[PDB]
């Protein structure tokens, strides 16, 4: 059954939203560096 | 300047959703509450209704944002955002286009999770 | 049932994806300027 | 350090292995060619095997990465290797041809 594939796109998703927040932060460090000279 | 609202408030979402176990009452109502507001961030400011093709302006991080169809129209918050003012701002903000799409898919998903 | 679910989930997935990938654009952008100014 | 390899390459496997086009012959040949260049970007320059705790450099574009205990921490690599890591989970689960 496709029971588990559920299961583990949902983590994928969860990974990717980290992912997607790590590099949110990242663009505040990099507009900090610009803005920053 | 990215929609960096709108993002924060789609992985708040998300997260709730996806670690939601359907059929218990404090994570749902989590949801209900937060909900709106993730939905209030994809909003245009003239129409009311979602962003059907999202025009942000490249002037500031007012975040303030509109459908195309939406051009040099009465904007609804009063008092008016003085940042906004300037009109010929017209950016295709992808990342906005993206997160329409994300929310629109993840009520889908709930309504799901619901019935 | 729950493959609509698998399926939704799938497009939520590629959304993601996009969205990572724009990201990575902008900050691709911005460490164009940091290579530049430093 | 931003990680452009291992981002750009997950963007592209992962595409792939959910946009299964399963009238196309070329769907699964693409994958499996796409795969270990995707699995040598998060691998460790001194370990061999796939990365077990991520530390880069700072600010350095020729992009190398180590185990912790082979010798900063870049957050966005640890997440990518788990990402690789469920996606293979995903892999080995669903049939692709
Ligand atoms: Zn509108
Ligand atoms: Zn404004
Ligand atoms: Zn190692
Ligand atoms: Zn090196």
């Amino acid at each position: 059954g496709a029971s588990s594939q559920a299961a583990c796109l949902k983590q994928i998703l969860l990974l990717q939203l980290d992912l997607i927040e790590q590099q949110q932060q990242q663009l505040q460090a990099k507009e900090k560096e610009i803005e920053e000279l | 300047m990215n929609p960096v609202n709108a993002t924060a408030l789609y992985i708040s979402a998300s997260r709730l959703v996806l670690n939601y176990d359907p059929g218990d009452p404090k994570a749902f109502t989590e949801i209900n509450r937060l909900l709106p507001y993730f939905r209030q961030s994809l909003s245009c400011c003239v129409c009311g209704h979602l962003l059907q093709d999202p025009i942000a302006p490249t002037n500031s991080t007012c975040q303030h944002y509109v459908c195309k169809t939406c051009k040099g129209k009465k904007m609804m918050m009063k008092p008016s955002c003085s940042w906004c003012k300037d009109y010929e701002q017209f950016e295709e903000n992808k990342q906005l286009s993206i997160l329409v799409n994300c929310y629109k898919k993840l009520c889908e998903y709930i309504t799901q999770t619901t019935l």
